[PDB]
Parts: C-alpha cells; structure tokens; sequence
C-alpha cells in the first residue's frame, strides 16, 4: 500500500510546491506606452491614471512596445516587464460568448423578405466581398429591425446569431450604460475595438432606443453622459475612422424616438419593418407554435388567422399557449378547434389594453 | 461615377425630384441600387435598380395634407 | 413528376416540330417551361429552353430563333442556370454558322441577352472574342 500511498503523497507534493511557487509571486500594474524617451525611459500611463518615466528590463525587444500598447509596470519600480495583447472587458467578452439559443431560420413564419434583406447585409458581404467590389459599391453596414413589439425582431437576431459563423457581439443598449464619468463611451470604444480586431463582426444592439434616443437640447448630466455615449457609437459607425468587416444590427419597436444621426444613411443604412403578421404570416405563425402541441381534431388554422386580426408573432404563441391553458383546466390531454377558437378569442380582449403601435422612424 | 451603370438611368429623372436629401442619401441610393444589381446577380446597374432602390431609400412620403395648399 | 412530364413531352414536341414544323410546340414548350419555373425545377427548364433551341435551329428559323430567344431570356423569373445553359447551348450553335449577315444577327442577339449578367460572362466574353476575329 505504500506504493500508492506514497505516489498520491508525491502527487499532492507537487501540488503544494507549485501553490508555493505561485505564493512567492506578485502582481504587475498593466497600463499603457506613450512614447520612448532614451532607450531606457519610457512614458508609460497606469490604467489607475497617473503618468511616469519608467525603466525596462532588457529582453522586452523595445520594437515590440510602441505608443498605446499595454505593459505591465512593477509594482515598486514601475519598470516595465512584458508587453500585452489589447485588453478584451469581461463586458465585451460575454458580449461576444452570449448563447443565442440555437435558433433557425425555420422558426420565424411570416418574415421572408426582412430575412433575405437582413442576410444580404450580413452574410453575403462578408462571404463574397467582391461581387459588390465588381458592381461598385461598398456594401451596407448597418440595418435596423423596426416594428412593433413582439413582431420578431429579437428573434430573428437570435436566428442570425446562431446561423452565421462571423464573429457576433450580444449587447442590450440599456446594458452598457453605467454611472461612472465616461464608462459608457469607453464601452462602445472597447466594442467596436474588439469588433476590428476580430475583424468579421457582427455588433447587434437590442432596443437601442434605450441609447440611441434622439439628443436633448435642455437635458439633465444623465441625458448628457448618455448622449456622449450615443455620440461615441454614432463616431465608431461613421467617424474619422472607416469601418470594415463590422456590420451593426439594431432592434427597435420606438423608431420614432432614434436621433436622426443615427437614422443616418450612412450609420443605419437599411431600415427594415418588421411589422405585424398578415393573414399568410399569422398562419405561418400558428402553424409554427402549434406544430408541436398535440392536436386531436381538425383546426380551421384559416378561422383561428381570421379572428387573430391585429395580432402579433408573441400574441399567436400565446394563442396556442392559452389553447393549451384550456385543456389542461378542461383536464384533457390535448386541445382542440373549441380550445383554439377560445384563446385566440381572450388574446383579442386582452389586446384592448394597448396603444399605438404603428411607430415609423423620419 | 466608381459604378458601372447601364446606358439607360438617366440621373436626370431622379435628382430633379422634390425631396430634401443628404449626400448620405444619395450614396444610399446608389448602393441599394447596386445591392438590387448583386441580388439578381448582374454587374450592371439598370434604371430598374435605380427606381427600387429609390423607391426602398427616399421612404419620406407621408402626411402632407392636400387641404392645407 | 416535372422529370417524368418534361421527358415526355420533349420527344413528341420534337417529332410534331419534325414533321411539319406547326410551331404549335414551341408555346406547349413554353407553357410547360412557365410550370417549371414556378415549381423552381431547374434541369426541367434547362432541357426547355434547350430543346426550344434545338428545334428552333434544326429548322431554317433565322429570325424566329432569335424572338423566342430573347422572349425566353426576358420572361419574368427564371432561373440563371437554365439561361446559362441555354446561352452555352447557343454559342455552341453559333460556331457553326456560315452566313455573315445571320451569324452576326445572332452574335449580338446573344451579346444584348447577356450584356451585365454575371452567370453569362465567361460566354459573352468567348461570344465577343468571336465576333473581334469575325
Ligand atoms: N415572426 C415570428 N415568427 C415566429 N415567432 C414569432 C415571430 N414574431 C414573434 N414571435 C414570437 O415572439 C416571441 C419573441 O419575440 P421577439 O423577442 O422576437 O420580439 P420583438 O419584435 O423583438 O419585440 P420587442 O419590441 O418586444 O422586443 C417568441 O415567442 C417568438 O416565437
Ligand atoms: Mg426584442
């Protein structure tokens, strides 16, 4: 027994000498070069802020350091001692590691034309990027995806997130913001950085009115902070600087509210409505969301579309949901026509108690 | 002037409209006008585009009550 | 089914054209390359547009050959392949062209059914080669 006795005690040994070798190890402040002054003096800035003249150790290949890269200082002498990939925010990286489902094309109904513009700006672009260099044309970098709530907006963002390879940055616009003094632009800069340093990228902002809504001329320090932020993102689309490679999505239901900077051609260039089903799209829909609900009689789909006049993509799963509702108080172990006939008919007098909807962005 | 347009647009038709519309607007419609030539896979852009990307783009029109004038 | 109809229609399509010429097959043709098209079958209209071809040639049709060639190009919503091989079918047709005045007529017919259209390029570009060395 003192064989394995002894090998797990060995094993265990190098554990705990490794743990003391981390122990006699200390950390290094990270911040950023600015220029190089005589070979052995650098102006480095910590990301704390303040700003020295620091040394460096000598296997650091000075070309290797070069105005605006991270460097970790000691933290005594505040030498440098190794240089630094661009930091990636914890943010910006759940951003880009955020699970879409796994969503597909096949569970969004009545959208077909919004599906195919949405795709020829993503895809095709960063797929075959130069049949539009043939035609001319530089191709289009941003869409917003306006309609009504509950029409499939956010949906059809969860579809392209998990159907396309390019890189893809999940972000609600009400998510970024933060109450410390420049947090937020400095947000959007670290985004759209990591969006050009992995260069195919797609940066979908979800109800980005809540961001992007247009510019007070008598606001309060929280409107001003929040319109510099907007006034960040709107530099980081269309600034000084080109973008290539990054398209933006934008998901809305209040359009009406966007600046009009953002509205921009040049920022936002395709705006598609995803607006509330028709008769073909309602059917669509419903046949979607009941597909898997265990049906035991012959269902009028084109009756229960008729009464859902009105009706949105979440109001028909909601149908088929209060359908279900029914049989299980009814204590039946599937639903029926009487069942759907009833839910569309609750969701019609529950939809009394909204207001305007049809909302347009100009 | 960078596009390769077919001999029959005839600019002329779409700038002397009445609409308020930046030079954003205007490479908006050119580029959705070559976006409809890719679509249907040619590599010249016809009046057709022109129109539908126009048509897509310069989406203004609304209100403007005739009682008023 | 569309396999099974085209197959069979092309082959007594082809005899009545033979015997007679009467025409009346280039719009049966045409009815059943409309279906087709709708249905998005592509090696249905491919043969089609083919066939029409063919017979169009085989018969002594200089002018009617080059209308229903560009009736086919221009109809609403076909499909790029089955004009491809259409086209690729007609240079292959046009190489063997005595008859300045007609193998030109049929040059340029081809040249303005395939002027901007990318899945044509490579036989417009042979068909404007051969029209530089006529
Ligand atoms: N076109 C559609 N096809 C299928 N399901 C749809 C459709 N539109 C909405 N839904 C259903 O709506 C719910 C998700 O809606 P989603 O988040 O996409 O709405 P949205 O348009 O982004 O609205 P909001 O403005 O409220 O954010 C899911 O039940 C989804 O099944
Ligand atoms: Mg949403």
């Amino acid at each position: 027994e003192l064989r394995e006795q002894l090998k797990e005690l060995t094993k265990q040994y190098e554990k705990s000498e490794n743990d003391l070798k981390a122990l006699q190890s200390v950390g290094q402040i990270v911040g950023e070069v600015l220029k190089q002054l005589t070979e052995e003096k650098f102006i480095v800035k910590a990301t704390n802020g303040p700003r020295y003249v620091v040394g460096c150790r000598r296997q650091l290949d000075k070309s290797k350091l070069k105005p605006g890269t991270r460097v970790a200082l000691d933290m005594t002498t505040l030498t440098i001692m190794r240089y630094l990939p661009r930091e990636v925010d914890p943010l910006v990286y759940n951003m880009s590691h955020e699970d879409p489902g796994n969503v597909s094309y096949s569970e969004i109904g009545g959208l077909s034309e919004q599906i195919r513009e949405l795709r020829e700006v993503i895809e095709l672009p960063l797929t075959n990027p130069e049949l539009f260099q043939r035609v001319g044309i530089i191709p289009p970098k941003g869409c917003l995806l306006y309609g009504p709530p509950g029409t499939g907006k956010t949906l059809l963002a969860r579809a392209v997130a998990s159907q396309l390879d390019c890189n893809f940055l999940k972000v609600v616009s009400s998510s970024i913001v933060d109450k410390y003094i420049g947090e937020s632009a400095r947000l959007i800069r670290e985004m759209f950085n990591y969006a050009r340093d992995h260069q195919p990228c797609i940066i979908f902002m979800d109800e980005i009115d809540a961001i992007g809504g247009r510019r007070f001329s008598e606001g309060t320090s929280a409107d001003r902070e929040i319109q510099r932020t907007l006034m960040e993102l709107l530099n980081q689309m269309d600034g000084f600087d080109t973008l290539h490679r990054v398209k933006m999505i934008m998901a809305t239901n209040r359009p009406d509210t966007l600046d009009p900077a953002l509205l921009r051609p040049g920022r936002l260039d395709r705006k598609i409505h995803i607006d509330l089903p028709n008769e073909q799209a309602r059917l669509d829909i419903l046949k979607i969301h009941a597909g898997p609900i265990t049906k035991h009689g012959e269902i009028d789909y084109e009756a229960i579309v008729k009464l859902s006049d009105g009706f949105n993509g979440a109001d028909l799963r909601n149908v088929c949901t209060e359908a279900g509702m029914f049989a299980i108080r009814a204590d039946h172990d599937f639903v029926v026509q009487e069942d759907f006939m009833k839910a569309v008919r609750k969701v019609a007098d529950s939809k009394k108690l909204e207001s305007k909807l049809d909302y347009k962005p100009v | 002037s960078k596009m390769n347009l077919s001999e029959e647009v005839d600019l002329e038709d779409y700038v002397a409209r009445p609409d308020k519309i930046s030079g954003a607007d205007i490479n908006s419609i050119c580029q959705e006008s070559g976006m409809l030539a890719v679509r249907e896979n040619r590599y010249i852009v016809l009046a057709k585009d022109f129109e539908k990307a126009y048509k897509t783009v310069i989406k203004k029109d609304e209100q403007e009550h005739e009682f008023y004038k | 089914d569309y396999s099974a109809t085209v197959d069979q229609r092309l082959p007594e399509c082809a005899k009545l054209a033979k015997e007679g010429r009467l025409q009346e097959v280039i719009e049966t043709l045409l009815s059943l390359e409309k279906q087709t098209r709708t249905a998005s079958d592509m090696v249905s209209t491919s043969r089609i547009l083919v066939a029409v071809v063919k017979m169009c040639y085989e018969a002594k049709e200089w002018d009617l050959l080059n209308e229903n060639i560009m009736l086919l190009s221009k109809r609403r919503s076909q499909l790029k392949q089955a004009v491809a091989k259409m086209v690729q079918q007609c240079c292959t047709y046009v190489e063997e062209i005595t008859d300045l005045p007609i193998k030109l007529r049929l040059i340029d017919t081809l040249r303005m059914v395939t002027e901007g259209k990318i899945y044509v390029e490579i036989e417009r570009a042979r068909l404007t080669k051969t029209l530089a060395t006529i």
